[PDB]
RNA sequence: CAUGAACGAGGAAUUCCCAGUAAGUGCGGGUCAUAAGCUUGCGUUGAUUAAGUCCCUGCCCUUUCACACCGCCCGUCGC
């Protein structure tokens, strides 16, 4: 699976067990007009670029 | 005029190959300085240390453990000597080597922790670019510190070899092994 | 390549009687064990004592391919120098444990090297990174032969309990094995692991 | 699936205000991804007649 | 077929102190051993103890293909029942042995079947017919693969010294072998010899 | 002048700490209490991480008229 780059569109909040993780919404740099929800560790703000090794996983899935 | 680090290392030829880390590594024309000693206040506000030049960040991070606290001129001299050694051994711009080492040493995915008394359970998560840069600098400094300890080898030499190996991508460096193990743990429990 | 042996749940703790400090033994300290309602017959340093003799004289330890770790019941971790000469007879072994558990380290009599030392928990911090970690129990239905589990060039961790009853259950092990269709002792278990590794790795 | 069910909830005529509030929020946040998919072309066609007539 | 293992140089005897009868230990009995100028450290009843534990608990013994005989330095021969259980602790084992040399036999606590009893000199006569005798020492320059020496269906005698220092030498052994190039304990020697006979006789 | 002991980073656990802060270094005073087997001032050099949640351990409260939003916490024992 190719490595993907994503841009942070909305910072949703602090989740995880201890609040350490951050739920954000990200959109791919590809012209696919897609957007998913991801968990980030560390200080993250609007406009940041994330490297996804596997882009298929969803943070909030049954 | 042209601004060169230590009066001899240019910054125009230095380029960053990672799009994500372009906004968090301050080496370009506006952040080009003659010395990594500016007496600034970069910890005053959140996200402000991304505006600190990366050489000054390395100099700040090399003031450990304790026996080196507050001695910044010594660390500046160490960094200057390490850059000279890097240029002698490889023949390229030491700034480019430092940038490549920081790019390669940064983990891309980490693992979050849900822990009780019995066992701790484990999940994979992503890493923000600022934490990537911070952890890369920390790993490089720790590797140099542990390599120089109780050994006949100057801390500047060990730092030079750590940067050379990390920019090379070789597994001989401490930071590369730590990043690989963290990424393997994150991958194994997706 | 090295063999890492973890002795889990060792019964190593000190009690005081009269004016004297000595290791807690079931038979010797029967009276005081019934005091406080402590379960009699749990003070068994001998399983710990017997296993060490089995490991420390092994030809694998002779060639320098063994390192032994002891994790006692009271959450104390002990590292064993391969150069150490274990006290063969039980009482001087008991004196050794009391001295180590009090002074936190043991120096060699004729050498400057430290032989025994109490170190920081957990034991998983001290393993070589990425190594194989295997636990041994008779409870596993499938009997595994030791020799095909032996890595060709990598270190490996084997976990054996130092107790008569119960099951080994610790966090860092990832596959759990049975290697005989009989209940065996730890001393035999430490014996039958080390000889099979010796023939695989060319130690004869 | 939700868009197909939301078409059912409007046409029966029950709880129009909350569903339309829910419906319009999803369309905006997924505007680009919806437009690319041609499978959704029949779905919005029924929504287009149903929503404006009922409101 | 059956494995026969014989223990020689066993330091087992009982000595009177005060009014009591005790198994002779260097540990417990420094002062008396220093009396009469007899050598300290020669009395090693412990070596016999653990060596039994590896032998008795071995699966082949539980498979029932194992008999053990002991020659003391006192030239006393004692049999052991396959269903005999050895005390894990040293002194409880010494609890039996003092009762041995006086009472000359041990019936089971749950029946008149004889767990222990002194047999007659020589033990060579008690050997089954058509059985070949192998003595073991480190000093043999050539190392033999143990799996080679096995008879397919025949009894075979192994003679393992229970002594501290010296070399095994008795008349009726036909040949000498070595199984390692390292100076080995009789404890693991018993474990190693039992180990190789496990596979060739198909007991797992 | 001579000799050159333990000590190679300190277990089980436990305490404290968010910017001129942690830590290193020097120079003064003894002020109607305390302090000199010590306390208290003043300067010099000067960082890493973090700027948000209630998951654990706790604490403090609450559940009777612009436009827009929203549309009644539950039970027991007494009198
Ligand atoms: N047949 C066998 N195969 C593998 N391990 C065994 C074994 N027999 C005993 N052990 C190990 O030796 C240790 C002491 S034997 C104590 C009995 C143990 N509870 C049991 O399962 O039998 C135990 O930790 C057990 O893991
Ligand atoms: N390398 C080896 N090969 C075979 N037997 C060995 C051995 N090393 C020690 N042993 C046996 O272990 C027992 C205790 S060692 C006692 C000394 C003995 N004479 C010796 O040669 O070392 C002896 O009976 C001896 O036969
Ligand atoms: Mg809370």
């Amino acid at each position: 699976q190719p490595i993907k780059l994503a841009r942070v569109t909305k910072v949703l909040g602090r989740t995880g067990s201890q609040g350490q993780c951050t739920q954000v919404r990200v959109e791919f740099m590809d012209d696919t007009s897609r957007s998913i929800i991801r968990n980030v560790k560390g200080p993250v703000r609007e406009g940041d670029v994330l490297t996804l090794l596997e882009s298929e996983r969803e943070a909030r899935r049954l | 005029p042209d601004i060169k680090l230590f009066g001899k290392w240019s910054t125009d030829d230095v380029q960053i190959n990672d799009i994500s880390l372009q906004d968090y590594i301050a080496v370009k024309e506006k952040y080009a300085k003659y010395l990594p000693h500016s007496a600034g206040r970069y910890a005053a506000k959140r996200f402000r240390k991304a505006q600190c030049p990366i050489v000054e960040r390395l100099t700040n991070s090399m003031m450990m453990h304790g026996r080196n606290n507050g001695k910044k001129l010594m660390t500046v001299r160490i960094v200057k000597h390490a850059f000279e050694i890097i240029h002698l051994l490889t023949g390229e711009n030491p700034l480019q080597v430092l940038v490549n080492a920081i790019i390669n040493s940064g983990p891309r995915e980490d693992s979050t922790r849900i822990g009780r008394a019995g066992t701790v359970r484990r999940q994979a998560v992503d890493v923000s670019p600022l934490r990537r840069v911070n952890q890369a600098i920390w790993l490089l400094c720790t590797g140099a510190r542990e390599a120089a300890f109780r050994n006949i080898k100057t801390i500047a030499e060990c730092l030079a070899d750590e940067l050379i190996n990390a920019a090379k991508g070789s597994s001989n460096s401490y930071a590369i092994k730590k990043k690989d193990e963290l990424e393997r743990v994150a991958k194994s429990n997706r | 390549r090295r063999l890492i042996v973890v002795l889990e749940g060792a019964s190593l703790e000190t009690v005081k009687v009269g004016k004297t400090y000595e290791l807690l033994n079931c038979d010797k300290h029967k009276s005081i064990l019934l005091k406080n309602g402590r379960d009699p017959g749990e003070a068994r340093p001998d399983i710990t004592h017997q296993s060490l003799l089995m490991l420390m004289d092994s030809p694998l330890n002779r060639a320098g391919l063994l390192q032994v770790y002891i994790h006692t019941q009271k959450n104390v971790l002990i590292e064993v120098n391969p150069q150490t000469r274990i006290p063969r007879t039980f009482d001087r072994f008991c004196g050794l444990m009391v001295q180590l558990l009090h002074k936190l380290s043991v120096r060699a009599a004729d050498g400057p090297q430290k032989l025994l030392k109490v170190i920081k928990n957990p034991v998983s911090d001290h393993f070589p990174v990425g190594c194989m970690k295997v636990g041994t129990s008779f409870s596993i239905p499938v009997v595994s032969d030791v020799r095909e589990l032996v890595p060709s060039s990598d270190p490996i961790v084997f976990v054996v309990g130092a107790f008569a009853h119960g099951k080994v259950s610790v966090e860092y092990t990832e596959k759990m094995v049975s290697i005989s269709n009989y209940p065996l002792s730890a001393a035999l278990t430490c014996a039958k692991l080390t000889t099979a590794f010796e023939e695989v790795w060319g130690v004869i | 699936d939700i868009l197909k069910l939301f078409n059912e909830f409007i046409q029966l005529g029950s709880d129009v205000e909350l569903i339309c509030r829910c419906l319009f929020f999803l369309l905006r946040i997924h505007f680009g991804q919806i437009t690319s998919n041609q499978m959704l072309v029949p779905v919005i066609e029924k929504l287009r007649e149903t929503t404006i007539s009922k409101v």
